[PDB]
RNA sequence: GGUGAAAUUCUUGGAUUUAUUGAAGACUAACUACUGCGAAAGCAUUUGCCAAGGACGUUUUCAUUAAUCAAGAACGAAAGUUAGGGGAUCGAAGAUGAUCAGAUACCGUCGUAGUCUUAACCAUAAACUAUGCCGACUAGGGAUCGGGUGGUGUUUUUUUAAUGACCCACUCGGCACCUUACGAGAAAUCAAAGUCUUUGGGUUCUGGGGGGAGUAUGGUCGCAAGGCUGAAACUUAAAGGAAUUG
């Protein structure tokens, strides 16, 4: 019923990624991250923080054209964390909450048919 | 003080034939100019979508489907096939413990010379009276199954271009077929095709491609 | 258990033994007498083959070997002696 | 000291003796 | 009676160059004299002379390849490559 | 495997090795079926098929060297070709060759 | 002296495992030695599916979970996740909830 | 970007993100379990080939051919060493950002060797069940793995079978768990660590207070690093084990 792109959310710590873009996927539209709405390092992935970033996105979304989206969540993943990090879930409802549709989410997290050894060493980061 | 917003060409996406809708989307480009255009540069693209999305009922839910645009005519671009896929979170969901995995692949051509490699999955069922608790073949078992899920996904490609075996999938006959000649040998439940990857098409054949919209 | 009859055990829990344990050991394989109406003859099989018995003129086939008792094939009789 | 940093003391003590010892052949 | 511990061919060159470039030639040399088999006509009868040159003693046949061995690892993996690249070309 | 059918003819039957002696048998209308190594020079493979054709006996292409036609036959020398002159107790001339 | 029967922990008659990256602090560890959990959760969370739902096409959609499988290192798995840590009987029991 | 927080770092080179396409080398996620196999080290994608094996079945065959083993030998994780190839990743060394009284570290970055493979070495690990092997006997219970037998068992339909998977009973041989203890033990615990002052089935190996010390020396193996063999003088009243209360 309206006008389709994609909107993948790129979420892991330290910072959450938002941005729009052609449902195929080479041409971009709006981005902004959490680093974009807080100084201090410290705070670059709070929910608070990509909240005020799932906000301006939305705002030029809806004034280039862009009336819906299908969203692909996303962690760091690789050889780490493979878990949704802190701000996605906030920017998705920051983001639908924000007047826009929503439609069909998966979690596009890479995930191997593991190796490449993973970092750290095999005593593990200690601390 | 640019905006590229006031600066791009702006389409609309137009699928091919047997599903429901052929209507997907927008897109935008940049001026047809004189040196690098809005035509040759791009257009030529993919594009990832929901089956069920352009099927309409929701008994496709999982099955990702990519279109990639080869011709385009004024506004309007066409799109052909690039492949297909699953949701992760459905994968997710029917692997299960208790219970054996069994995948198996085969790159094969078809009529008009596609080549690709599709894939299949399915997993041990328990019997519907089963005491014990988990339930797995015997390798045998699964050597057994593969080979004959091979036989029968080399005879179901080269059927007539991706064409009819994009008609094939679509029903998922295949899937049915599988479970038949498996019965035989062991339970199974789910059993998909799914995932295929394309890999290597002919040449481009302006004919052909037209031949899939009206 | 405490006292019991180890010299007349029961035919039953004696029966259920492995063939070794019994009392005194003896096998628990058979012969049979086996035709295939297509012939009129008796040939006589071992229970446990191996060998897939050919039959005596119609090299027809009669059974097949398995893990331990043979598969007797198609239509055929037979009697345990 | 740990029981291998000590197997390591005396694997470096050899060394020496082996080396003095050489200049003596 | 075996006559020689180690040094093998090498023996020729006494004490001197240093037992690590001996041994390093002593390999190669061995490679080198040694008599192979011939794909050809099936006798083992393939000595070098001078690099990369491989002739058959009966049957006269003369391959070059590698300079102290026959068939070379490089060559062979080329071999098989070449092969497989042909492979496509009428398939 | 045609080594097993090999075998039971060269251990039951009759034959002959060798380039000269299966060309007598070849004029002499005699050869059943000859099998030719690998290796064997084209040149020769060639005449002898020629012989063959002409004398309207089969022949085998045995992928396989000289020195293993050999050990075939169970013969410690190499042999470039067989002809099958009886075929003892087997069943090489009547199937797949 | 000893402590566990299962000495570290599930590995009777094998003598080598293999070892899993620790999702917390990447320490290696045994596959069976190695703590793990389904972290089988929504995609959206407690109060945000309410607004997900209102402001979406389609009537309801479907709403699929997230699915990975979680492997702890013990001295993570002791400094927050299951552990605990039991009386000495307490160890014994291998019921979950 | 990274962290508890930072910073070294990267950024008109459009970084980070996105999109289509490619190359390289490693790995085998999820399924994966108190589940399998192997002499042990160890072994998880498919497919073909090559030979190997246990258990079971057996009114087959030989007929004492066997058990265990100084000497001697095959194999032997990881690292390490030689000569090629490879060199994505992670990363002893080194260099840095930080922290610290200091900080040669822990944390962050760069990253040599290495990590992979071929042809040779090396022969060591808490190489662990810290628990030799062969044989007998002694006590209950539910699971599971492979084999076999029994069943007018269930399910698959087609026209009933035949299959296959499932269910129940028993029986061999597996990986384990449960409960008891006749019994054993310094205990913790143990179906062997039981059948031992009521002390003998067969056989191999090692220990004899603690340090000195796996040191010195000789021999031997190794390219090396090091392996195997391996003392004494002198010193010393404890060192040690399991359990209890603090
Ligand atoms: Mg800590
Ligand atoms: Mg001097
Ligand atoms: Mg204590
Ligand atoms: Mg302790
Ligand atoms: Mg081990
Ligand atoms: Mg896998
Ligand atoms: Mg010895
Ligand atoms: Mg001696
Ligand atoms: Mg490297
Ligand atoms: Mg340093
Ligand atoms: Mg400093
Ligand atoms: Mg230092
Ligand atoms: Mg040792
Ligand atoms: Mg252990
Ligand atoms: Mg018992
Ligand atoms: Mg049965
Ligand atoms: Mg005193
Ligand atoms: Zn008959
Ligand atoms: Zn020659
Ligand atoms: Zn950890």
């Amino acid at each position: 019923s309206q006008v389709f792109g994609v909107a993948r959310i790129y979420a892991s710590f330290n910072d959450t990624f938002v941005h729009v873009t052609d449902l195929s996927g080479k041409e971009t539209i709006a981005r902004v991250t959490g680093g974009m709405k807080v100084k201090a390092d410290r705070d670059e992935s709070s929910p608070y923080a990509a909240m005020l970033a799932a906000q301006d996105v939305a705002a030029k979304c809806k004034e280039v054209g862009i009336t819906a989206v299908h969203v692909k969540i996303r962690a760091t993943g690789g050889t780490r964390t493979k878990t949704p990090g802190p701000g996605g879930q906030a920017a998705l409802r920051a983001l639908a909450r924000s007047g826009l549709r929503i439609g069909r989410i998966e979690d596009v997290t890479p995930v191997p048919s593991d190796s490449t050894r993973k970092k750290g060493g095999r005593r593990g980061r200690r601390l | 003080v640019v905006d590229p917003f006031t600066r791009k060409e702006w389409f609309d996406i137009k699928a091919p034939s047997t599903f429901e809708n052929r209507n997907v989307g927008k897109t935008l480009v940049n001026k047809s100019t004189g040196l690098k255009s809005a035509s040759d540069a791009l257009k030529g693209r993919v594009v990832e979508v929901c089956l069920a999305d352009l099927q309409g009922s929701e008994d496709h839910s999982f099955r990702k489907i990519k279109l990639r645009v080869d011709e385009v005519q004024g506004k309007n671009l066409l799109t052909n096939f690039h492949g297909m896929d699953f949701t992760t979170d459905k994968l997710r969901s029917m692997v299960r413990k208790w219970q054996t995995l069994i995948e198996a692949n085969v790159t094969v051509k078809t009529s008009d010379d596609y080549v690709l490699r599709i894939f299949a999955i399915a997993f041990t069922r328990k019997q519907a009276n089963q005491v014990k608790r988990h339930s797995y073949a015997q390798s045998s078992h699964i050597r057994a199954i593969r080979k004959v899920i091979s036989e029968i996904l080399t005879k179901e490609v080269q059927g007539s271009t991706l064409a009819q075996l994009t008609s094939k999938l679509i029903p998922e006959v295949i899937n049915k077929e599988i479970e038949n000649a498996t019965k035989d040998i062991f339970p199974l439940q789910n059993i998909h095709v799914r995932k295929v990857k394309l890999l290597k098409q002919p040449k481009f054949d302006v004919g052909a491609l037209m031949a899939l919209h009206g | 258990v405490l006292v019991q009859d180890l010299l007349h055990p029961t035919a039953a829990s004696e029966a259920r033994k492995h063939k070794l344990k019994t009392l005194v050991q003896g096998p628990r394989s058979y012969f049979l007498d086996v035709k295939c109406p297509g012939c009129l003859n008796i040939t006589t099989v071992f229970s446990h083959a191996q060998t897939a018995v050919t039959c005596e003129s119609c090299s027809t086939i009669l059974c097949t070997p398995t893990g331990g008792k043979a598969k007797l094939s198609e239509g055929t009789s037979f009697r345990r002696k | 000291m740990r029981a291998k940093w000590r197997k390591k003391r005396t694997r470096r003590l050899k060394r020496k003796r082996r080396k003095v010892r050489a200049r003596s052949k | 009676a075996k006559r020689t511990k180690k040094v093998g061919i090498t023996g020729k060159y006494g004490v001197r160059y240093g037992s690590s470039l001996r041994r390093q030639v002593k390999k190669l040399e061995i490679q080198q004299h040694a008599r192979y088999d011939c794909s050809f006509c099936g006798k083992k009868t393939v000595k070098r002379g001078a690099a990369g040159i491989w002739t058959c003693s009966c049957c006269k046949k003369t391959v070059a390849g590698g300079a102290y061995t026959v068939s070379t690892a490089a060559a062979a993996t080329v071999r098989s490559t070449i092969r497989r690249l042909r492979e496509m070309v009428e398939a | 495997s045609i080594n097993q059918k090999l075998a039971l003819v060269i251990k039951s039957g009759k034959y002959t090795l060798g380039y000269k002696s299966t060309v007598k048998s070849l004029r002499q209308g005699k050869s059943k079926l000859i099998i030719i190594a690998a290796n064997t020079p084209v040149l020769r493979k060639s005449e002898l098929e020629y012989y063959a054709m002409l004398s309207k006996t089969k022949v085998y292409y045995f992928q396989g060297g000289n020195n293993e036609l050999g050990t075939a036959v169970g013969k410690l020398f190499r042999v470039g070709v067989v002809s099958i002159l009886e075929a003892g107790d087997s069943d090489i001339l009547t199937t797949l060759a | 002296p000893k402590k566990r029967a299962s000495n570290g922990r599930n590995k009777k008659g094998r003598g080598h495992v293999k070892p899993v990256r620790c999702v917390n602090c990447s320490k290696s560890i045994p596959k069976d030695k190695a703590i793990k959990r389904m972290a089988i959760r929504n995609i959206v969370e407690a109060a945000a599916v309410r607004d997900l739902s209102e402001a979406s096409v389609y009537p309801e959609y479907a709403l699929p979970k997230t699915y990975n499988k979680l492997h702890y290192c013990v001295s993570c798995a002791i400094h927050a996740r299951i552990v605990r840590v039991r009386s000495r009987e307490d160890r014994k029991n291998r019921a979950p909830p």
